RNA sequence: AGGGGAUCGAAGAUGAUCAGAUACCGUCGUAGUCUUAACCAUAAACUAUGCCGACUAGGGAUCGGGUGGUGUUUUUUUAAUGACCCACUCGGCACCUUACGAGAAAUCAAAGUCUUUGGGUUCUGGGGGGAGUAUGGUCGCAAGGCUGAAACUUAAAGGAAUUG
RNA sequence: GCGGUAAUUCCAGCUCCAAUAGCGUAUAUUAAAGUUGUUGCAGUUAAAAAGCUCGUAGUUGAACUUUGGGCCCGGUUGGCCGGUCGGAUUUCCAACGGGGCCUUUCCUUCUGGCUAACCUUGAGUCCUUGUGGCUCUUGGCGAACCAGGACUUUUACUUUGAAAAAAUUAGAGUGUUCAAAGCAGGCGUAUUGCUCGAAUAUAUUAGCAUGGAAUAAUAGAAUAGGACG
RNA sequence: GGAUAGUGGCCUACCAUGGUUUCAACGGGUAACGGGGAAUAAGGGUUCGAUUCCGGAGAGGGAGCCUGAGAAACGGCUACCA
């Protein structure tokens, strides 16, 4: 009866064996090791607000050919440096260095999105006023 | 095959099987009385000997053992029971 | 396979092997029906009158269709000797 | 099937259905018991005695004509040895294997056969010791076993 | 080494039915085997069986028809708790209308509907449809 | 446990409030007190015939047995007048629907009215805190020795 | 660490070859190859297939044991022996044909009796890289062995079969 | 995967789709996932059997010991009638369960207290030709359990039951106008009150308490230091 | 024996060498208060519970104590540290 002990008093062996093999599950390991809190630029939190250091033009990967307009950002709770994408046509016009941006994840559990190499985040707000509203023109950036 | 009498197997194809693989297992060995005319009385012997059996009085022989049944010695007789 | 009150519902009560009693289902185009003719006085095989036997595909593939026919027909009076029940 | 090899061979006595009889067997319980004890006096083992009785005499099974196993007959008349005989012959063997290995330290095969024998010794001895026929704390050991068997 | 004698007899019965046989020599037979084979026969999944007495543990020659799909043994005799006879039969029975899960209770080896009317329970032995 | 000496302490060993008047000439020297614990546990003769003191005796001491009554098998008899017993039991794990062998070792005071040995099964009554760890007292020896003399010499 | 050191021959030196040729081929030939006393513990250490038990199908060979014979050949005076022939049965190493059945298939008498899912038990695996790497513990004279992660990266990597 | 000049994925206009006082995004987690597999995975070639054998902890472990027959007692569904003024119970009947008996058959055990039950019978009879029926004390039931003494092989499993907060869940009742809720409310003489409620279920593992005696263990009598008196 | 409202190595004196552990002691982690409970609806499960009820703990960190039936209290005192 391949493998597992079938008997009626081997619940100890079965429990332990499960414990051990949960560790081969990449998300159990992450949750138990605390990777969230230990690695990762966010705290494990959903978002994180940082400061714009410089404006980058990341060249996209194959078989695409573009320049991917990003920003290096230094997280306020970490000082950790993080290169983040500025989505939508324009928008890199909206940032400028030293501004205060709200970075969010990319929706890939870590992992960089499409062809933007090694960018695991995206800009959601600048100066407290959100890209989307600025792009459409519902809002306007604050004074300074 | 497909349907057969497992309870009443023919003593022909039962005689052929292994002593343990019969319907109710039993031995295939037998005993026999043996004589050597120098004496007048007989000795009871098992067909598979191990011990090279000697007669009642005369230090003679009877059978030397083997891988199975014993080899009774030269001029001897034997009724079976 | 009746229903609530009486009424035999559900079509098609399939055949059945006389040797195994396993169902003979539709797509078994390897099962068989052997009609055996009832004779009468002095030869004469009486058309339209049979002792019939159904044999499932499994048995015929296994090579048990001959031996099982013998047993079936003999204990049905149209054979004597031939088959032994012991072995 | 076989503990210390992979051999699977079935092979045994096929004991008869007839738990009594042979009917053709005359003699008496008296007779064979006295035969058992006289051979036990001669120093034979219950195995040895059963075989000798089974061929040279007419004793199909010593337990049928006397409702008693040979070892109990030897025990009752106060003839049981110190250790059982299967444990004896195992220890005896381990002794001879070891003696051969003291002489030929280059025979790694013998070392491997010594382990198997000794492990068999120890598990058997543990059984006997559970069922109180060996004094609880009875243990095999090479230094004392050579002295034990002889 | 032989671990469940119930298992061997049952499986052997199953290989027989599948191989299109009508009879089967099982070894080595026991009270628990008799009572499983007796509930199997109480509902006609087998015909009559026969205990042959070797002077050892026994042998059984089961005569079987062919209304048997499968008869299995639940290898750890799990303890069933009057509510759980529900979930067991649910797990391994082709329908509610038929099939039996047979188990051991302190009111005897009995199928689940018997055990339900008698309103007793215990450990689970096997099943048969 | 104990054995010998009786009077083997810096303090005089006496039963409290059990006066034996020296004016009254007695043919038993010391007057002894005893009781029965209840729950049908016979106060064995070794407790009434005895001469020991043990104020933690349930039969000749100042302790009442009440609450739990449990049984275990004696695994340690090295502490003076107290033992340690193992209590095995199977724990039920749902998810797997089977059990697993567990155990706990209860420390329990043992009156010198009992001669206890490792291996014996003992029946033990709950009582007030006797020591840092002892919450139980031996109230019945349901064993003997386990065929100890039946391991004697040869014929 | 001794011995041994014929043969072949990691290293190295050469002759040729080549654009190059630290190779392939030729020559010389150190270590080794052999043995003793110790280490080392790894191989595609392979049947790439845990062990014990049950059950499920036909066949001719063959190795060991055994049983049966008014079988053959061995001559002598018939035997006894021995080898040989036929039938059987155990336990082997294998092949053949089947395929009820299994598989993703190649194939498989188990890799079968598995969604109609439970005989007992041991071990391992959880996408690919990162990597058998880093770190600690341990073993070794050493080379190394055992134990053995993570950050990050990535949409395939992979298997069997078909057609080109 | 789209975009390098007719872009069905970009920027827009048009039209169109889905959800709609809401809809998108990020992080987590649950389902899908039989990708953690007790149920329920896989490990020849895809990830994966330790080079091999011993072996302790652990898990597992062949069969066998009261089975069979006979008798009584009373239940709860279901039929065929209903007798009746929708439900009723007796006989006819099966079906399915419960209790106690006799078969060689401890039920712990003495010593009374107690008796409900017939081997009784003491009378006869209501009434269908009579074992259809119970009142009814004078030889003759133990166990139904009191209480005192004397002792007892250990467990696992299952059954039922007690002890069991509320809110939560499941769920009955009630027309918050519906609904989420709430535990209200509903009737008249609405001039001097009448009244239904505020259920039931789960509540497990451990401990307690009772019934079971299959399946699993455990103990016993072999240097008899055995059992009854 | 002292101490306590009181049992107790709670504490002290003398005496012993014991106690726990692969059925995982001891140690480490916890982005750990525990429970009633919550989310996920074939089942078996998985995940969660700082948070309306119950229990515990704290009142910047420690210790100490007065009053009192009850506090080692902090919208009490006392000392140190911050
Ligand atoms: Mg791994
Ligand atoms: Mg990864
Ligand atoms: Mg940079
Ligand atoms: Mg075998
Ligand atoms: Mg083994
Ligand atoms: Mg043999
Ligand atoms: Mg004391
Ligand atoms: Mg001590
Ligand atoms: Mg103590
Ligand atoms: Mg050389
Ligand atoms: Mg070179
Ligand atoms: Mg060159
Ligand atoms: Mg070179
Ligand atoms: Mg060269
Ligand atoms: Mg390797
Ligand atoms: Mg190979
Ligand atoms: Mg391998
Ligand atoms: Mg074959
Ligand atoms: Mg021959
Ligand atoms: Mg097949
Ligand atoms: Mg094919
Ligand atoms: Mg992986
Ligand atoms: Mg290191
Ligand atoms: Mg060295
Ligand atoms: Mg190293
Ligand atoms: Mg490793
Ligand atoms: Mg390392
Ligand atoms: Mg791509
Ligand atoms: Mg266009
Ligand atoms: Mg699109
Ligand atoms: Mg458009
Ligand atoms: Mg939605
Ligand atoms: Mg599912
Ligand atoms: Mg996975
Ligand atoms: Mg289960
Ligand atoms: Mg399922
Ligand atoms: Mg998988
Ligand atoms: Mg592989
Ligand atoms: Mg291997
Ligand atoms: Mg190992
Ligand atoms: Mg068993
Ligand atoms: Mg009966
Ligand atoms: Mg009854
Ligand atoms: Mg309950
Ligand atoms: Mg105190
Ligand atoms: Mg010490
Ligand atoms: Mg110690
Ligand atoms: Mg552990
Ligand atoms: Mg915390
Ligand atoms: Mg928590
Ligand atoms: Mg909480
Ligand atoms: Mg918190
Ligand atoms: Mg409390
Ligand atoms: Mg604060
Ligand atoms: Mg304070
Ligand atoms: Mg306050
Ligand atoms: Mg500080
Ligand atoms: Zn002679």
């Amino acid at each position: 009866g391949k493998g597992k002990p079938r008997g009626l008093n081997s619940a100890r062996k079965l429990r332990v064996h499960r414990r051990n093999n949960r560790w081969a599950e990449n998300n159990y390991k992450k949750r138990l090791l605390g990777t969230a809190f230990k690695s990762s630029p966010f705290g494990g939190s959903s978002h994180a607000k940082g400061i714009v250091l410089e404006k980058l033009g990341i060249e996209s990967k194959q078989p695409n050919s573009a320049i991917r307009k990003c920003v290096r950002v230094q997280l306020i709770k970490n000082g950790k440096k993080v290169t983040a994408f500025v989505p939508n046509d324009g928008c890199l016009n909206f940032v400028d260095e030293n501004d205060e941006v709200l970075l969010a994840g990319f929706g890939r559990k870590g992992k960089a999105k499409g062809d933007i190499p090694g960018v695991r985040f995206k800009v959601v707000k600048v100066s407290g006023v959100s890209l989307l509203a600025l792009w459409k023109e519902k809002k306007e950036k604050p004074r300074s | 095959v497909l349907v057969q009498d497992l309870l009443h197997p023919t003593a022909a194809s039962e005689a052929r099987k292994h002593k343990l693989k019969t319907l109710v297992q039993g031995p295939r060995s037998y005993f026999l009385d043996v004589k050597c005319p120098g004496c007048l009385n007989i000795t009871t012997v098992f067909s598979h000997a191990q011990t090279a059996v000697t007669c009642e009085s005369c230090s003679t022989i009877l059978c030397t053992p083997t891988g199975g049944k014993a080899k009774l010695s030269e001029g001897t007789s034997f009724r079976r029971k | 396979m009746e229903n609530d009150k009486g009424q035999l519902v559900e079509l098609y009560v399939p055949r059945k092997c006389s040797a195994t009693n396993r169902i003979i289902k539709a797509d078994d185009h390897a099962s068989v029906q052997i009609n055996v003719a009832k004779v009468d006085e002095e030869g004469r095989a009486i058309p339209g009158e049979y002792v019939t036997y159904a044999l499932s595909g499994y048995v015929r593939s296994r090579g048990e269709s001959d031996d099982s026919l013998n047993r079936l027909a003999q204990n049905d009076g149209l054979l004597k000797n031939v088959w032994s029940y012991s072995r | 099937g076989r503990m210390h090899s992979a051999g699977k061979g079935i092979s045994s006595s096929a004991i008869p259905y007839s738990r009594n009889a042979p009917a053709w067997f005359k003699l008496s319980s008296e007779s064979v018991i006295e035969q058992i004890v006289k051979y036990a006096r001669k120093g034979l083992t219950p195995s040895q005695i059963g075989v000798l009785l089974r061929d040279a005499h007419g004793v199909t099974q010593a337990r049928v004509i006397t409702g008693n196993k040979i070892m109990r007959i030897l025990k009752s008349n106060g003839l049981a040895p110190e250790i059982p005989e299967d444990l004896y012959y195992l220890i005896k063997k381990a002794v001879s294997v070891r003696k051969h290995l003291e002489r030929n330290r280059k025979d790694k095969d013998a070392k491997f056969r010594l382990i198997l024998i000794e492990s068999r010794i120890h598990r058997l001895a543990r059984y006997y010791r559970t069922v109180a026929v060996l004094p609880p704390n009875w243990k095999y050991e090479s230094a004392t076993a050579s002295a034990l068997v002889n | 080494t032989r671990s469940s004698v119930l298992a061997d007899a049952l499986n052997a019965i199953n290989n027989a039915e599948k191989t299109g046989k009508r009879q089967v020599l099982i070894r080595p037979s026991s009270k628990v085997i008799i009572k499983f084979l007796q509930v199997m026969q109480k509902h006609g999944y087998i015909g009559e069986f026969e205990y042959i007495d070797d002077h050892r543990s026994g042998k059984i020659v089961v005569q079987l028809n062919g209304r048997l799909n499968k008869c299995g043994v639940i290898s750890p005799r799990f303890n069933v708790k009057i509510g759980d006879i529900e979930k067991w039969t649910a797990n391994l029975l082709p329908a509610r209308q038929f099939g039996y899960v047979i188990l051991t209770t302190s009111a005897g080896i009995m199928d689940h509907e018997e055990a339900r009317r008698k309103h007793v329970s215990g450990k689970i032995l096997g099943f048969v449809y | 446990s104990t054995e010998l000496t009786v009077q083997s302490e810096r303090a005089f060993q006496k039963q409290p409030h059990i006066f034996n008047n020296p004016k009254v000439k007695t043919s038993k020297r010391t007057k002894r007190w005893y009781k029965n614990a209840g729950l049908g546990f016979k106060t064995p003769k070794t407790a009434i015939e005895g001469s020991y003191i043990d104020k933690k005796c349930p039969f000749t001491g100042l302790v009442s047995i009440r609450g739990k009554i449990l049984t275990g098998t004696v695994v340690s008899t090295k502490m003076h007048r107290t033992i340690v017993i193992r209590r095995a039991y199977l724990h039920y794990i749902p998810k797997y629907n089977r059990y697993e062998k567990r155990h706990k070792n209860v420390p329990v005071h043992v009156s010198p009215a009992f001669r206890v040995q490792v291996g014996d099964i003992v029946t033990v009554g709950q009582c007030r805190p006797i020591s840092k760890t002892v919450r139980f007292n031996v109230v019945k020896v349901s064993a003997a020795a386990a065929x100890x003399x039946x391991x004697x010499x040869x014929x």
